[PDB]
């Protein structure tokens, strides 16, 4: 009963390869019979130029449930990144990702993943979602940007 | 007398202090020690009986300390995984999971003020728990003695 999410999910499709930021990537994965799963997506984020993120190529899954676009997807760095507003599950935190916050069919995956891509270098330190990332960035601003630089470096194309 | 699963059940000062002159080590004894949530559990409740009174405040450190000295000192027990979970059951910090986060975090902070000072607390823990007690939360507020206790203890560390 997901044909209403599928029907949304094509157009999308079709909306992010007619035209989507560059660098960035959203595609939908296979079904073991060769045909396309429109409700997983494998995308990659590119880190923002001037910034330590800079330079990597961060990767993602995007899950849609059936009852999408009711629902937001769930986004999910993998390998997890060492981030204040990502779980060390990989699930990334955004306001827009949020059902009884700012998630609106208005939403695109465009939008998403820029979103997320602002994220990156500009963290909701009020609200994190591990306490590692979270410690470091407050208690030693330096140290934890050359975390941040190591890591865009080792997720470099 | 009283046993371990009724305690754990319905915590007060009176049932801690029935388990015996051995209750450290029955609390310790009884916990699966291998499962960093029912460790988080066990030190919550045994925390939540703490009182500024001596064969109580006695009992409860106790407690603590044998839980914990179990639970740390395997070498597979993931200590930053007993924190994360604390720090959400303690509704310091979100998850992606519903949790029913306790009310009062007297005995709790109390508990792990007596916790950090212990050989077998790992001290990289020192500056994670910091950062989530010093970040400003409604809960915390409301035991501003037990909780500038702790930060003054873990200024410490």
């Amino acid at each position: 009963m997901s044909g209403i999410a599928l029907s949304r999910l094509a157009q999308e499709r079709k909306a992010w390869r007619k035209d989507h930021p560059f660098g960035f990537v959203a595609v939908p994965t296979k079904n073991p019979d060769g045909t396309m799963n429109l409700m997983n997506w494998e995308c990659a984020i590119p880190g923002k130029k001037g910034t330590p993120w800079e330079g990597g190529l961060f990767k993602l899954r995007m899950l849609f449930k059936d009852d999408y676009p009711s629902s937001p997807p769930k986004c999910k760095f993998e390998p997890p990144l060492f981030h204040p507003n990502v779980y060390p599950s990989g699930t990334v935190c955004l306001s827009i990702l949020e059902e009884d916050k700012d998630w609106r069919p208005a939403i695109t995956i465009k939008q998403i993943l820029l979103g997320i891509q602002e994220l990156l270098n500009e963290p909701n330190i009020q609200s994190p979602a591990q306490a590692e990332a979270y410690t470091i960035y407050c208690q030693n601003r330096v140290e934890y940007e050359k975390r941040v630089r190591a890591q865009a470096k080792k997720f470099a194309p | 007398p009283a046993d371990v699963s009724t305690f754990l059940a319905f915590p007060s000062p009176e049932k801690l202090l029935r388990l015996g002159p051995k209750s450290s080590v029955l609390i310790a004894q009884q916990t699966d020690t291998s499962d960093p949530e029912k460790v988080v559990s066990a030190f919550l409740k045994v925390s939540s009986v703490f009182k500024d009174e001596a064969t109580v405040r006695m009992a409860v450190q106790d407690a603590v300390d044998a839980l914990m000295q179990k639970a740390f000192n395997s070498s597979s027990f993931n200590s930053n995984t007993f924190l994360t979970r604390l720090l959400v059951h303690m509704g310091l910090l979100k998850s992606e999971d519903k949790v029913k986060a306790i009310a009062n975090l007297y005995g709790p902070l109390m508990a792990l003020n007596h916790m950090v000072q212990q050989d077998y607390f790992p001290k990289a823990l020192a500056p994670l728990l910091l950062a989530f007690v010093t970040k400003p939360n409604s809960a915390l507020e409301s035991c501003s003695f037990a909780r500038h206790s702790l930060l003054q203890t873990l200024y410490k560390v």
